[PDB]
């Protein structure tokens, strides 16, 4: 999902790359560096936003999103969720779920 | 070296009250986010609460309506009011500066409640 012209929860709700990129994306397997036995939940991920980003936009707002019609007022509940879930990075995870 | 000082825990009987504090020094650029996280021996970090620069307060469903965060703009510090305590709250807490760059965690505050 880290490449220009793509979509997905990361490409749309984390970090948008414009269709006219000039540059390089490079990553390496961090299984033995970032995973712990009990799960490394220090890396947080959003699934919900009001709208898609603009390229190179960074939103660190933690505002609780209103899934329903009633306002949340910063309090979770019915149809109210935090932006950030945690990722279960473990050394026994499969390649797809590895860091 | 961004350093956050933790204080205000200890031993309290069921139903008591405490006031924890994280005071932040170092870089901590203006758009920061101060959170508090729970860990009991045998579990991982449980997210307790969060305040951003917007001053909005966010709390988990575990402790609904029982704990509060107070924000001090002058010293940019945070005080967590621990009220209506219950032995399910027996867990060391750590506070978390989201900031804009490298994140920094706490040294811990022992919170114990039992009878």
């Amino acid at each position: 999902q880290i490449a220009p012209g793509q979509t997905g929860k990361i490409a749309d709700y984390n970090y948008k790359l414009p269709d006219d990129f000039t540059g390089c994306v490079i990553a390496w397997n961090s299984n033995n560096l970032d995973s712990k036995v009990g799960g490394n939940y220090n890396y947080l991920y959003r699934l919900f936003r009001k709208s898609n980003l603009k390229p190179f936009e960074r939103d660190i707002s933690t505002e609780i999103y209103q899934a329903g019609s009633t306002p949340c007022n910063g309090v979770e509940g019915f149809n109210c969720y935090f932006p950030l879930q945690s990722y279960g990075f473990q050394p026994t995870n499969g390649v797809g779920y590895q860091p | 070296q961004v350093q956050l000082q933790e204080s205000g825990g200890g031993l309290v009987q069921a139903g008591g009250s405490l006031r924890l504090s994280c005071a932040a020094s170092g870089s901590i650029f203006s758009p920061n986010t101060m959170g508090w996280f729970r860990q009991a021996l045998g579990k991982q970090r449980e997210m307790v609460a969060v305040i951003s620069s917007i001053a909005s307060t966010q709390y988990a469903n575990f402790v609904k309506g029982r704990f509060t965060i107070t924000r001090d703009n002058t010293k940019n510090t945070v005080h967590l009011q621990m009220n209506s305590l219950i032995p399910e709250d027996t867990a060391v807490y750590y506070c978390y500066a989201v900031d804009k760059s490298q994140d920094y965690w706490g040294q811990g505050t022992q919170v114990t409640v039992s009878s």
